[PDB]
RNA sequence: CCCGCUACGGCGUGAGCGUCAAGGUCUGUUGAGUGCAAUCGUAGGACGUCAUUAGUGGCGAACCCGAUACCGAUUACUGCUGCUGUUCCAGC
């Protein structure tokens, strides 16, 4: 028996909260429209400080003492907002439901959090990150082009 | 051709020491839930406070609780977690958990509040097997 | 068409084809000393069953009139009988004066170091010992006293009466607790009482007098916290 | 029966005395223990590495089971064991386990650094180890050399009174103990309540409820306190006062006296035990064939 | 492909009238709904059962899907349905059914009362009940008005909409929602997403991890989630069409 | 090496062939095939064992997780089967 730990792909999204502007209706065009681009205080650290006390104030002590084992971000970037949490097989459950209950950062608020995929390993992971991505860029490129 | 679990007792001993405690302090019911939603407030949060939970023939630190099955160890690793402090009472007390179980027959003393709880259950029983 | 070839990958192949089928006088016997101990250990097993056969015949309860109804009526049956009586002071007394000799015990018992005794005991041979089944994993090894003849290397030999019973006991040692009472020579007052266990040791004498014990993983030894 | 083999004794270093106050309240606690239900307590002494080891005989434990726990025995019914958890970090000086053992019953180690971890279970002669689940684990624990050193011997121990102290220490106790159930491969799991006071006190059931909810199932549980629990007491107790588990002073009698619960029909100033002549090689054969027993 | 159901539109009385910034906020919120990836979408409209019913035919929907929303499901991709909680408490003004259901596709029912749970489960044909997530407990949920309604084919609805509300509200949902799950049997649990802002919308993994942490297998989730709401579309439309 | 232009070695195409070289690649990967190392969760029915206060409840374990495949040997545990040895109890 080795660590059998499950990798959990997330993306932040922005909504458009904006009722005084008119909006526009289409596929890629509201894919621009919420893939905006991630604020300027967003890194590893902030969202590992923000997670945990979403962990502390939403599941409580115990709750985070057995998240909390081996709960780490391996890889993430500002410039796609896209990350990949490391956690066990077993609390997979609580790490999806506190990556659920994100409201707002303590810098930006007006967010929300899509958890994406969730496999054992993070080599399917991203593969199947660079093949979503793929598609998105067929979106856009179909849109662009016409 | 089975049948589904729908609840678990679980009998708690209040075991407080400091004999000028024990004498001198009274627990009202009111404290009992107040204590229990601060416990599972302090080691848990949201989800563990949302514990269904009710109070059954209480007495002096006597407690029957009915938990729910599929959340009984998210009951009862709690209540062996968390220590009383700063609630009316100057000492910390400490709790002992004497028997578990999931079909109804304990024998505390041969009072009658246990024959009505069966009755109620049993009310209840009838209509999960008719209806 | 199936995976779990039964008939073909083992009955039917040439290297699982050697596994079974699924179809399917007085010279001669002190040559070597522990020959001749053997088949001492076994005449006297079968004199004893002898003498059961024989007790049963004679219906008489009592061992010394049975002793010599067998003196009386078979006499080359009497000749490899053992003498229980005559082995208990022949045994006893030495024993007990080699181990008041050996762990220094004397009149003057303050002076006891109990570190060195164990060594000693642990360097003592047990060949002439009395010794007692005080705990075992079979119900019916308890309660077992009986002198040494021989030791081996994972079994061990006594030799008990009862009211006609005079057969040779081996005992296993695996799993098996013993014990024995080393007297003090004021009466009534004081006296100490040892135990061993034979699974701990699992090795002959000769090699017990150079072997330095050492720890073990000790996990099978829950008989002697369960009973 | 139950065993709870980690109370600790106020006091950490030779210099300090232990004032009247910690004496009654672990009386206290003593009583808390045997006024729900437990069978047998092991209370724990901590020393470091780098201290200076007095050269003494009966000095080395400031126990004393005889004159004051031996008066609370007899209103009480119970029995305490004298253990060490050795606090070994690196390799200095200091080696003096042919004395410290031998003083006392059960030797533990508290490991902190790497080495140190494997030079405890490679040739240091110890009965358990307990890490420290207040602060951080040191690197990692691997499989092959726990499961070789539960193999040989010593397990692991888990203190669930240490999660009773503070807030922030839960987290880090979990931390801890999943990743030992996880790397012990759940054969080596001994568990011990580190309580200082009665108010910390727990039963069965609760204790139960939590290594449920830790990951560890409850009839293993159960087993490592009735199995696991009073072997390793075993282990010590005849490394200690016996040889090397070879040749015992220890009473073999039906069912009353046994070497983990008669210890006090066992003279304990050297090795001995006093017993009156209960074999008699004259006239006594079978047991069933018996009459004046 | 998946149903959410429970959307609700920002009007309560006929005599208010919608501004412009709140269709503006549904149209955000529905292509916020559609961003996560969703296929149908079902909004919601909340009138009183104590509100006079209108004696119309063609004016009893102010939803109007065929002149706003006909133009988005051309060019977005997806489909919208009309439906109608009801706020029954007691029994007076009301008893009317025949004209309600026609006009709508699924109605619904929001009791808050003991006696109102009990008219619900005799003489209501409605399709879901919903309790009130926000609020408290009415009296107490029993298995004999619950078994005696889902046996008949209604199903009980939770809101996973209303727990991004507020702090103090969560601890009562939790509490309404673990008891809807004892006291259902693990069956007849269809969920809806009751966002009035883009903010509060979720996707399949985290509400479906939700709903397995508050108490209901990931076998009757996801089972439920398909079938049992895409039947209860068909009930719908079944009833409207036949 | 064959075709066309040009003619001192030349140039353009065949989704043509032979030799040589290159840490460019090897899911070219297997009725499991990962390589920061997947081998799942739940519900219902059938069978086996153990304990019951009305008839149900609990359990289907332990060792260990490969890294191309195969075979033989050794070591850790459960159950069945044959043999051997020991102890205890009697049928005459």
């Amino acid at each position: 028996v080795r660590l059998k730990s499950r990798y959990i792909l997330f993306e932040i999204i922005f909504p458009p909260t904006d009722t005084n502007v008119e909006e526009s209706v289409s596929k890629a065009d509201i894919l621009l429209s919420h893939h905006r681009a991630s604020p300027a205080d967003v890194s590893i650290k902030s969202i590992l400080q923000e997670i945990r006390r979403s962990l502390s104030l939403n599941l409580g002590d115990y709750g985070s003492a057995k998240c909390n084992s081996l709960l780490q971000l391996k890889y993430f970037s500002n410039k796609t907002s896209t990350g990949i949490i490391r956690c066990h097989r077993e609390d997979c459950d609580l790490v999806i439901m506190a990556l659920m209950l994100m409201s707002k950062i303590g810098d930006v608020d007006g967010l929300i959090v899509n958890p994406v995929k969730v496999s054992g390993t993070i080599k399917k992971i991203e593969q199947f990150a660079m093949r979503r991505n793929s598609k998105i860029l067929n979106i856009i490129k179909c849109s662009q082009s016409s | 051709k089975k049948t589904f679990r729908e609840w678990q007792y679980f009998k708690l001993s209040i075991t407080s020491f400091d004999q000028d405690v024990d004498d001198a302090h009274a627990i009202d019911q009111m404290t009992w839930r107040q204590w229990l939603n601060n416990a599972l407030k302090r080691s848990y949060g949201i989800f563990g406070e949302g514990v269904e939970y009710s109070f059954l023939h209480v007495d002096d630190k006597l407690a029957y609780i009915r938990v729910n099955h599929a959340d009984k160890d998210t009951f009862s690793s709690s209540i062996s977690t968390y220590i009383s402090t700063d609630e009316l009472v100057g000492s910390p007390l400490t709790v002992s958990i004497l028997q578990e179980s999931s079909s109804l027959r304990l024998l505390e003393v041969t009072d009658d509040d246990r024959l009505w709880l069966k009755k109620v259950m049993e009310e209840e029983e009838q209509d999960c097997k008719c209806i | 068409m199936d995976r779990t070839q039964t008939f073909i990958k083992d009955c039917l192949f040439t290297k699982c084809l050697e596994d079974p089928e699924k179809p399917f006088d007085y010279q001669r016997i002190n040559k070597n000393s522990k020959i001749a101990l053997r088949e001492y250990i076994n005449n006297c097993k079968k004199n004893t069953k002898k003498c059961l056969k024989l007790a049963y015949e004679n219906k008489i309860t009592d061992k010394e009139d049975l002793l010599h109804y067998i003196e009386e009526k078979h006499p080359t049956i009497y000749e490899s009988l053992p003498q229980y009586v005559d082995f208990v002071p022949m045994y006893k007394e030495l024993w007990i004066n080699y181990i008041k000799e050996l762990l220094n015990i004397t009149k003057n018992l303050k002076t006891f170091n109990g570190s060195l005794a164990l060594l000693k005991l642990s360097m003592a041979d047990y060949n002439g010992a009395l010794l007692r089944v005080t705990k075992s994993k079979n119900k019916t090894l308890i309660g077992l006293q009986g002198i040494v003849i021989w030791d081996s290397q994972k079994f061990f030999i006594m030799i008990v009466k009862g009211n006609i019973i005079d057969e040779i006991k081996c005992i296993p040692k695996k799993g098996t607790v013993f014990q024995f009472e080393i007297p003090i020579s004021d009466d009534d007052d004081s006296a100490l009482r040892y135990s061993i266990l034979g699974d701990r040791f699992k090795y002959r004498s000769v090699d017990r007098a150079g072997r330095k014990f050492k720890s073990r993983r000790c996990d099978d030894m829950l008989y002697y916290i369960q009973n | 029966m139950l065993v709870d083999l980690n109370v600790p004794w106020p006091q950490n270093s030779y210099a300090d005395k232990v004032t009247s106050q910690a004496v009654n309240n672990l009386i206290k606690t003593l009583s808390t223990l045997h006024m729900l239900g437990y069978t047998h307590i092991a209370i724990n002494f901590t020393v470091n590495h780098s201290e200076k080891f007095p050269n003494d005989v009966k000095l080395l434990n400031p126990i004393d089971i005889k004159r004051r726990f031996g008066e609370l025995m007899d209103r009480t019914g119970l029995k305490l064991y004298s253990r060490i958890t050795l606090i070994i970090d690196d390799p200095s000086k200091g080696q003096s386990l042919s004395k410290i053992s031998q003083a006392f019953d059960i030797v533990a180690a508290l490991p902190i650094s790497e080495k140190g971890l494997t030079l405890s279970t490679t040739n240091l002669d110890i009965d358990l180890l307990t890490f420290q689940y207040g602060s951080r684990l040191p690197t990692f624990l691997k499989h092959k050399s726990i499961c070789s050193c539960v193999n040989r011997g010593v397990k692991l121990e888990i203190v669930y009174g240490y999660a009773l102290r503070d807030v922030q220490a839960r987290r880090q106790f979990v931390s801890n103990v999943r990743s030992v159930i996880r790397s012990s491969r759940s054969r080596g799991i001994v568990i011990g309540s580190g309580a200082m006071s009665p108010l910390e006190c727990r039963n069965i059931l609760g204790v139960t409820s939590l290594i449920k909810n830790l990951g560890l199932p409850s009839d293993r549980c159960s087993k490592a306190m009735g199995d696991l629990a009073s072997l390793v007491l075993l282990n010590g107790r005849l490394r200690n006062k016996s040889h090397k588990q070879t040749i015992v002073t220890g009473g073999g009698s039906g069912n009353g006296d046994d070497v983990v619960n008669d210890v006090q029909g066992i003279d304990d100033v050297q090795t001995i035990k006093v017993v009156k002549r209960s074999m008699d090689a004259e006239q006594l054969g079978h047991a069933s064939k018996r009459h004046k027993p």
